[PDB]
């Protein structure tokens, strides 16, 4: 009843201010964590989330699940924005860094209610998050074992623990072997572009094929295709950007005919540029022309007759992919062909994986991409499962150039906190409530990866206090044994740059949410 | 239709500055009604 | 609280919260066992020799009743995430084996059923996944245990056949046990490339014409097509056919670009009309001059070429589609010519008689080959007295070509009846207690689901399944594990090397995989998100 | 000072403490408060502080 | 399946979570009332009768509340009145805080 | 001549000054490596030129149909080789490119990149001291610019366009900021432009 001047200032704007708008911010992200809270850990739980179209996914990937939440609360949508770039940066920081990001406001949540300016904390959030990036670097572990099987059992151990908390039970040495290996396939730019994965619908897990060369899908045919028999023991590949139709024109030109002698002729020729251009791409060896353009019923019988094999409309992705699978290149033109643009493989057969007909490229040496094949029984089940191959090729990819490594579980969390509690009983004055909080919200890891599947979280934590407190600090939950373990002589080993970009985000997180004392919604909304 | 869960239904609250100076403005308006009706030299007011 | 803060203002995370929904607890566990139950019992009803159909009517009004559960299960409107899960199963084994349509539902549906109790013993959702993981591995390494076979596609076909008479019993063509066993044998082994055990599906046709019996169901060694002859006069029989396969009209050839000739002077619009009349003569005069007197094209002709048709004794069709034409010239050994002028006689086809067919009051005109030369093409002629049966043969004739198909993939084989699925139980069941350290109630839950199917299948042939397992259990233990099964008839005793019941050995390990996959990514569930009314 | 969440009339969240930038996105119509505001103007142009 | 209650049923961390709000939107009432240094308020009917006063008793019986878990705190400043007579703030400042 | 350049990645402690300019887009090609980096920029579209009045092809014989294609081709391929002969690396254009114009750029191993923004076709020519030409490719002597080193490079999942000057480093200035949310990453550029105009 008080805003109500005879003109008004703006039009009908909502605006709050004060405490209860820091914390509704605050509320607002403590809710929005609840998507991801039973995801964490070997033993989380999947989630299935339906669209405006109808169709489901399921997953449990951070990356995946915030995105699809309608979330519209300016302040909750900042623990998505930072999902966004771990997705990219990291990885594996996905759940991890939302749930300690929204602990970090729990812990200072009963003081801003009352005084204690956000001034100082952001201040304080700056000085336990420098503290606790630098204990990281001090205590990781790297290798001088490089070239050996030390290595290879080091990316394979970063695999097995990539594939957790994933839709894998007993399959991680089924997968884990052949991401690792697919990785080292590629060139020293380790560009993902050159990994393609491809879901064939029909067989198991352990069904699945990792294939050096390409395949494609084998796209609409014309009559005559069901000729061109496909056993090829030593075939030669031609990628073209020709067009092999007889109705290919300029579009922009007319053939002006004044008598019968030109009449002729003008037919004659149509047919004889066709036929031109077939008899360039013939005298090749090329058994297999393939081609992103139409290649029509004249040239389909014409290299049934020559016992030449052809496709065309093949998609630019998997021609490119062709090109450095086979060691060959794409030329455009047929004026210029020779033996030394052609590709080269020791088989090619056209298979009946899952019923629908696949063509499958293998044998060649200097094969610098690779698909991997997917099978399972259903759209989502593979759909999941592709991403669990996503993720572990990335961890693998960055383990293979930085080697450093630390525990995994909530035992590197745990030291985390043993050193900024022993930083704040050395600070006298406001500070000891500040760096503390920072340090405690650290425990909402090894926390949750207990609340997610039992272990006696209450006693268990306490394990880890009374054990890091007195003893070494790579002890963490087991999943077998409901009780401790030596994370570090179990090889349960996550990448450093995993927690130093976790504790980067989460702590900018913080200072955007703590920051703000005013929102301003404009009423303009149709 | 399942109704939000609330207490008070359809109450209002104001508080902070918003009272504080806005209770004042109130008295500062109705104190002018009268303002003319002082001295020697007052008006006649038609109500 | 969501739309009502402590402070009395509004709280809103999500766009249109108020209409939103969510239960986790055990409750999205409890609701997506319970709805499974509900796609179970839908398809217990249709296991077994005594199977009962299904009445399917579709959106339009069309009705057809079938057997095949790949046609039950496709035609639902059932709005459930989960259930519609159920049909994928369904379709995944539509399309490795073809044969399970019915089994890996019950079994999965078994699988959720017995696993209620686990979850109200307080063991974890994720720990009963994986306890299924540990008994499923035991039943599948014990299914490649018993195992054999004699078939070896060239003349003793005789477990083929009855292969086919396994499959076929539980369909609707029954009064042609025999008879489509036969024909689907015929119709893959003269297709069949024995030296890789590929099987083209196009080499197969299947054909139907309302009308006559079951009985009258035939293989046709050739092709048949939609016969109309141009000229009505035409003669309709050929002795000795030479085909001419051609994708050109039968008219003066054009240009494809644009062309507009210019006509000025007399001499040039009556030269003109002389000049086309050649072009007619010399199309046909280059048919003739190959020895060809048989013309089949995918174009049409003009009224002029009909003429020249009759006058030359060169019979020939119209209209003929693209993969007709692409058969054709397969089955007959030929290629497709492009043009008139690229006729020669080393192209042609070669069959030998050519009739069309006229089905009573009707005007079908339907093509007969008798004789070929080496074709690798069959077409398969579906008769029948109603359009519904017509379909269904089609699905039964189906059924029975893929599980020839899978023994020439894999030429290893189990005995059915519901024994190969009591031993898997039996064998589960002696490893269930080495050693039971936290999973023995998992792994015994999975044993009792295997028995889902000798159950079913004893109250579907009018058997108390508890009368009837005990006996069987038993005998399997009493002596040496026969392959004793279970029956409706009894057929004398329940053996099932006596009574032939032959399934294959890849369709049963797809069977157990498929259905344990599609378990375990709806059990690791705890949370729906759908979405409400749109305002 | 502190910093505002301000969404403007095309429903974008801008989210600074500077001035110069929240003032173009509130939409004020009031006759007379329209002139301070676009004062500030100036003073960007002229030195960018301010 | 469910329950055929004609109601409505929320179990769990629904009503742990709700009673803590509601207890706390009336602690939120008197917190601001506390001492000398705080502040009185008035009270406006819907008809236009105005009270003004700062004691917790006579806020909480004028004000009205709907959540189970809130008149259980407005009971409380009633017992106060009647056993002691006075001291009605700290009673529901103090037990909400208990809750939470 | 100092730009902004705002890539999602990791915290402010990552953002740098590059002495050059970035783009966000790809090259379309196979000659991403570049180390003499002679930069020939032009505003004509890559793909041959027509007429402004109408245009249309009139053929009376056969022998004009069957070899009016070839003109085609011999005519790119002189056009590209007029400034492979003069050491072009790298060719700017705002248009498409033909498929034989990448037929050729790969033949004569020059690089293409397509800048649709008349600005940065602008702050390209005055980066690296290049005239854009709005003409077919002549052989231009003098025109082309000089980079040190491009390149393209993955950052923040982006792949970007880099002209890089070490010498000729005094041209234009490119602040990289990167951040964990666009919210961080657009405030600090203000207060990158609060330096600026300070300065």
């Amino acid at each position: 009843m008080m805003p109500t001047p005879v003109i008004l200032l703006k039009e009908g704007t909502d605006s709050s201010q004060g405490i209860p708008q820091l914390v509704s911010n605050i509320s607002a992200c403590q809710v929005i964590a609840e998507a991801v809270r039973t995801t964490l850990g070997p033993r989380g739980m999947d989630k299935l989330i339906v669209d405006g179209r109808g169709k489901a996914t399921i997953s449990n990937d951070g990356a995946t699940i915030l995105k699809l939440l309608d979330v519209v609360h300016p302040a909750a949508k900042t623990l998505v924005d930072i999902a966004k770039s771990q997705d990219a940066e990291v990885g594996d920081g996905t759940t991890s860094v939302t749930l300690l990001a929204a602990e970090f406001l729990k812990q200072v949540k009963p003081y801003v209610e009352e005084g204690l300016h956000p001034q100082i904390i952001i201040r304080a959030f700056r000085t336990a998050t420098q503290l606790a990036v630098n204990k990281i670097k001090e205590i990781a572990v790297t290798v001088k074992k490089a070239d050996k099987v030390e290595q290879r059992k080091l990316l394979e151990k970063c695999a097995m623990t990539a594939l957790s908390s994933k839709l894998i039970s007993q399959q991680k040495a089924f997968f884990a072997k052949m991401v690792v290996d697919a990785v080292m396939m590629l060139d020293d730019l380790l560009q993902l572009k050159m990994i393609g994965i491809k879901k064939v619908q029909g067989g198991a897990l352990e069904d699945s094929q990792l294939v050096a060369g390409v395949a494609f899908k084998k796209t609409f045919s014309y009559a005559g295709f069901e000729m061109q028999p496909k056993k090829y023991h030593n075939p030669k590949i031609a990628l073209l950007n020709v067009e092999l139709e007889l109705k290919a024109e300029k579009d922009n030109a007319e053939i002006r005919v004044h008598t019968v002698e030109d009449y002729q002729a003008i037919v004659d020729a149509e047919w004889n540029i066709l036929y031109d251009k077939l008899e360039k791409i013939h005298h090749s060896g090329a058994k297999v022309v393939s081609s992103k353009l139409p290649i029509g019923d004249v040239a389909t019988q014409y290299f049934a007759d020559r016992d030449m094999f052809c496709a065309g409309r093949v998609p630019e992705e998997d021609l490119k992919r062709t090109m450095m699978a086979c060691g060959g290149s794409i030329q455009t033109s047929v004026n210029a062909l020779s033996a030394d643009v052609l590709g080269r493989c020791q088989v090619f057969e056209e298979t009946q994986i899952g019923g629908e007909r696949y063509n499958f490229f293998t044998g060649c040496p200097k094969a610098k991409t690779c698909t991997f094949i997917l099978r399972g029984g259903a759209e989502q089940f593979m759909e999941e499962t592709e991403r669990s191959l996503h993720d572990a090729i990335m961890i693998v990819r960055r383990a293979i150039k930085n080697d450093s490594v630390v525990a995994g579980g909530g035992a590197i969390e745990m030291e985390l906190s043993k050193y900024l509690r022993d930083y704040s009983r050395t600070i006298p004055g406001k500070q000891q409530l500040l760096i503390g909080a920072y340090a405690k919200a650290l425990e909402i890891i090894p926390r949750q990866l207990c609340d997610n599947a039992g272990f006696d979280a209450t006693n268990i934590l306490n394990k880890l206090r009374a054990r890091h407190a007195q003893g070494g600090t790579w002890y963490g939950v087991d999943i077998n044994n409901e009780d401790i373990a030596d994370n570090f002589e179990a090889f349960v080993w996550e990448p450093a740059m995993v927690r130093i970009n976790a504790l980067t985000a989460a702590s900018e997180a913080a200072c955007l949410i703590v920051s703000v004392d005013e929102t301003i919604k404009n009423p303009r909304s149709t | 239709h399942r109704p939000v869960l609330v207490l008070s239904q359809n109450t209002k609250r104001e508080s902070g500055r918003k009272v504080q100076s806005g209770n004042i403005n109130a008295a500062k308006t109705i104190a002018d009604i009268i303002r003319t009706c002082l001295g020697p030299k007052s008006m006649m007011k038609m109500l | 609280t969501l739309a009502f803060d402590e402070y009395g203002r509004p709280f809103l995370i999500i766009k249109d919260q108020d209409r939103k929904s969510r239960l986790m607890g055990l409750e999205a566990l409890k609701s997506h066992i319970m709805a499974a139950k509900a796609v179970a019992n839908t398809m217990r009803t249709s296991l077994g020799p005594n199977g009962l159909d299904k009445m399917m009517v579709d959106k339009d009004g069309d009705v057809t009743v079938t057997n095949d559960g790949a046609t039950i299960l496709s035609m639902m409107d059932v709005d459930h995430q989960i259930a519609k899960l159920m049909v994928e199963l369904s379709k995944s084994q539509d399309d490795e084996i073809g044969d399970g349509t019915t089994g890996v539902v019950v079994l999965a549906g078994a699988l959720l059923e017995e696993a209620e109790q686990l979850l109200d013993r307080g063991i974890h959702p994720i720990r009963i996944a994986d306890g299924y993981e540990q008994a499923a591995r035991v039943a599948i390494e014990h299914l490649d245990k018993i195992s054999d076979s004699v078939l070896v596609d060239i003349k003793d076909t005789e477990p083929l056949i009855q292969t086919a008479k396994t499959t076929l019993g539980s369909k609707v063509v029954n009064s042609c046990h025999r008879q489509m066993a036969e024909i689907a044998v015929n119709a893959v082994l003269t297709v069949a490339d024995m030296e890789r055990r590929d099987v083209d599906f196009e080499l197969i046709k299947v054909e139907g014409k309302v009308g006559g019996r079951l009985e009258d169901t035939k293989l046709i060694k050739g092709v048949i097509v939609d016969k109309d002859f141009s000229h009505p006069q035409m003669p309709k029989k050929v002795e000795d056919a030479k085909i001419a396969i051609l994708t050109c009209p039968f008219e003066p050839p054009k240009p494809k670009t644009k062309h507009k000739l210019d006509v000025t002077s007399v001499e040039d619009y009556k030269a003109l009309q002389k000049y086309e009349k050649e072009k007619f003569e010399e199309m046909i005069q280059q048919i003739k001059e190959t020895g060809a007197n048989l013309a089949i094209c995918q174009w049409g002709f003009d009224d002029e070429a009909n003429h020249l048709l009759l006058q030359n004794n060169l019979p020939a069709v119209r209209w003929v589609g693209g993969p007709e034409i692409e058969l054709i010239a397969i089955a007959t050994g030929g290629r497709i010519v492009p043009r008139f002028s690229e006729l020669t006689a080393e192209k042609l086809g070669f069959a030998g008689l050519v009739q069309e067919i006229s089905f009573g009051t009707t005007k079908d005109k339907m093509l007969v080959i008798e004789q070929c030369k080496n074709s690798r093409a069959v077409t398969i002629f579906i008769r029948g007295g109603n359009k519904m049966i017509i379909e269904e043969a089609k699905r039964s004739l189906h059924d029975a070509l893929c599980v020839i198909r899978n023994l020439i993939r894999d030429n290893r084989v189990v005995y059915g009846g519901g024994a190969a699925e009591i031993s898997c139980a039996l064998a589960v069941s002696q490893e269930a207690d080495k050693c039971p350290t936290l999973e023995q109630y998992a792994m015994r839950a999975f044993a009792d689901a295997l028995e889902v199917i000798p159950m079913a299948l004893s109250e579907n042939s009018g058997m108390n399944p508890i009368q009837t397992m005990t006996e069987v259990r038993a005998r399997q233990v009493k002596e040496m594990n026969p392959a004793l099964g279970i029956d409706c008839l009894h057929k004398g005793t329940n053996d099932m090397k006596q009574q032939h019941v032959i399934e294959t050995l890849i369709g049963k390990k797809q069977q157990i995989s498929l259905a344990t996959q599609m378990v375990r990514m709806i059990l690791k569930i705890d949370d729906i998100r759908k979405p409400g009314e749109s305002e | 000072g502190m910093n505002k969440m301000v969404i403007n009339h095309l429903e974008k969240l801008f989210v600074t403490n500077d001035a110069a930038t929240i003032l173009r996105e509130l939409e004020v119509q009031h006759p007379a408060a329209k002139m301070i505001v676009m004062a500030s103007h100036m003073q960007e142009q002229e030195v960018g502080d301010g | 399946g469910p329950l055929s209650v004609f109601g409505d049923r929320s179990t769990g961390e629904t009503i742990r979570s709700q009673n803590v709000m509601a207890a706390a939107s009336i602690a939120n009432i008197v917190k601001s009332s506390l001492g000398p240094v705080g502040l009185d308020k008035m009270l406006v009917d819907d008809i236009g009768d105005v009270t003004i006063t700062n004691d917790g008793a006579t806020i909480l019986k004028l004000l009205e509340v709907e959540h189970p878990a809130a008149k259980v705190l407005c009971e409380l400043a009633d017992l106060q009145d009647k056993e002691v007579g006075d001291g009605t703030t700290s009673v529901v400042i103090i037990a909400a805080e208990l809750l939470k | 001549n100092i730009r902004v350049c705002k890539i999602l990645g990791s915290g402010i402690s990552s953002s740098s000054v590059l002495h050059g300019m970035v783009f966000k887009k790809e090259t379309e090609g196979d000659v991403t490596s570049v180390k003499d980096a002679k930069i020939a920029v032009y505003s004509c579209p890559f793909d041959g030129m027509i007429t402004e009045t109408k245009g249309t092809v009139l053929i009376k014989t056969a022998e004009e149909l069957m070899n009016f294609s070839k003109g085609e081709e011999n005519l790119m391929d002189a056009q590209v080789k007029a400034i492979a002969d003069t050491g072009a690396n790298v060719v700017v254009t705002g248009g498409k490119v033909a498929d034989m114009a990448l037929h050729y750029a790969n033949k004569y191993n020059i690089m293409l990149v397509r800048l649709n923004s008349k600005w940065d076709l602008r702050r390209l020519c005055k980066t690296v001291g290049a005239t854009a030409l709005p003409r077919l490719t002549p052989p231009v002597l003098e025109e082309m610019g000089h980079c040190d080193s491009v390149y393209l490079s993955e950052v923040g999942d982006t792949q970007v366009v880099v002209f890089k000057h070490e010498k000729e480093d005094g041209a234009i200035s490119t602040i990289v900021l990167r951040g964990s949310t666009d919210n961080l990453m657009d405030d600090i550029e203000r207060a990158v432009d609060d330096g600026v105009n300070t300065f």
